[PDB]
């Protein structure tokens, strides 16, 4: 956990009709994959 | 030469011309979402950035984390080029270094220079426009995955909208919980040590940092999308009327032609 | 050939060019006075090569399994197989191997492309 993560959280309660961008700003999609000596782990989502 | 080959062909690129102008309107008409989320973050980037000046923060006296920030997509001129670059060419100076890529157009160019460099890649971000929450969890993950508070200098590699009608890949750096406290003017601000302030201080300046830089970055993109695919329908024209002359030119020899075994098998 | 077809033996016969018969068959057809076809090409161009290849095959037990492998070249213009006589060919021969200019010089020798070339034969003629 982060205090970026501390403060996500927050952003989302604030999603409470009339809401236009603000749904783009709503979700996203994202994948990380780590890698080695080039080789990666499998590739997980946020 | 074919009947048909030189129709097809045509067709091939009389949609291919249109297509690079429909995404040029695309390009365009999401530069004004561009030319805002560019001012906004500046904007904040100032309220942001004021404590550490005033605070005068700075690096400590061999290893540095490195953030590459472009998208996936391609179509967007020499972004993905000048930016891999300037990062390579700061990267020979100290090759003592990780490089977490965000965007695959960039883990391109880093992936044949120094493939071993890159621990951490992000993937499929760069096709809208950048979200706190987006980079929240990206240096979420860099804080985690890859323990950046471990690390003496935190660079971030982006592209700048100078002009528009051309960028400028640039560089910011960001400074861990250690560096903030430890700075010279650090004690001109009244803080109660022991809310672990300095700590939440990188945190926090983690994440927005990252979309501010992501902000201008998507922002001179798509400033450079337009000018990339503005060339480009203006490049298709001189191939859908080029080759149309040479349609022309077949189907007239075509009828000829065609006419001709008629007129010569007439006589007997 | 067929003499070795004809006695159980194996012959393998080339034609090259085939694209220069058809060429001098015009020529004489033209002289005699025949009407002309398509291209100039006299009208029985496709026969031409019908009785020509078809004489190209593998005989029965019972005859002396004496066979005669038939291997015709045809030379296209522009890499245009949609030609007249490219295509009489085509549909005559039980397969096609068609060479590129373009894989040529890029590399690839013989410049076979593998899309546009079949054998109707198959395995059926192949080593285990």
């Amino acid at each position: 956990i982060s205090y970026a993560a501390y403060l996500n959280v927050a952003a989302q309660a604030i999603r409470s009709e009339l809401q236009t961008s603000v749904l783009n700003r709503s979700q996203t999609d994202a994948f990380y994959t780590q890698y080695k000596n080039a080789s990666e782990p499998t590739p997980i989502t946020k | 030469a074919t009947l048909k080959e030189v129709e097809m062909r045509l067709k091939s690129i009389k949609n291919i011309e249109k297509i690079t102008k429909t995404m040029k309107i695309v390009a365009s008409t999401r530069l004004s979402k561009a030319e805002k989320a560019k001012i906004s973050a500046k904007k904040m980037d100032e309220a942001e950035q004021l404590f550490y000046k005033n605070a005068e923060t700075k690096n400590l006296d061999p290893k540095e984390l490195i953030v590459a920030i472009t998208s996936d997509k391609g179509l967007c001129g020499s972004i993905h080029s000048q930016l891999a670059k300037a990062v390579r060419r700061h990267l020979n100076d100290q090759p003592n270094a990780d490089i977490v890529t965000i965007g695959d157009k960039i883990k391109m160019q880093l992936l044949r220079t120094h493939p071993n460099n890159i621990k951490l890649s992000i993937n499929g971000i760069g096709k809208d426009a950048p979200t706190f929450q987006e980079s929240a969890l990206i240096a979420d993950k860099l804080l985690s995955v890859m323990k950046a508070g471990t690390y003496p200098k935190i660079s971030i590699f982006y592209n700048d909208p100078v002009s528009s009608l051309s960028f400028e890949p640039s560089e910011k750096p960001i400074f861990n919980a250690k560096t903030i406290e430890q700075s010279p003017s650090f004690g001109k601000f009244e803080i109660d040590t022991d809310a672990n302030v300095p700590r939440d201080l990188f945190e926090y300046t983690l994440a927005n940092q990252m979309l501010t830089a992501m902000a201008q970055g998507y922002a001179a993109e798509i400033s450079a999308r337009r000018n990339a695919m503005d060339n480009a329908s203006k490049n298709a024209g001189d191939m859908i009327n080029r080759y149309s002359i040479l349609y022309n030119r077949t189907r007239q020899a075509v009828i000829t032609n065609e006419l001709v075994d008629i007129i010569t098998g007439a006589s007997s | 050939g067929e003499w070795f077809r004809d006695n159980g033996k194996h012959a393998l016969i080339v034609y090259d060019d085939l694209s220069k018969q058809a060429v001098a068959y015009r020529q004489l057809s033209l002289l005699l006075r025949r009407p002309p076809g398509r291209e100039a090409y006299p009208g029985d161009v496709f026969y031409l090569h019908s009785r020509l290849l078809e004489r190209a095959a593998k005989l029965s037990e019972k005859e002396g399994s004496g066979s005669l492998t038939a291997l015709p070249v045809i030379e296209t213009q522009g890499g245009d197989v949609s030609a007249y006589i490219p295509t009489n060919v085509i549909s005559i021969t039980d397969g096609q191997i068609f060479l590129e200019a373009e894989l040529f010089y890029k590399g690839i020798r013989p410049a076979i492309n593998v899309g546009l070339s079949v054998s109707r034969v198959g395995s059926a003629a192949q080593v285990k």
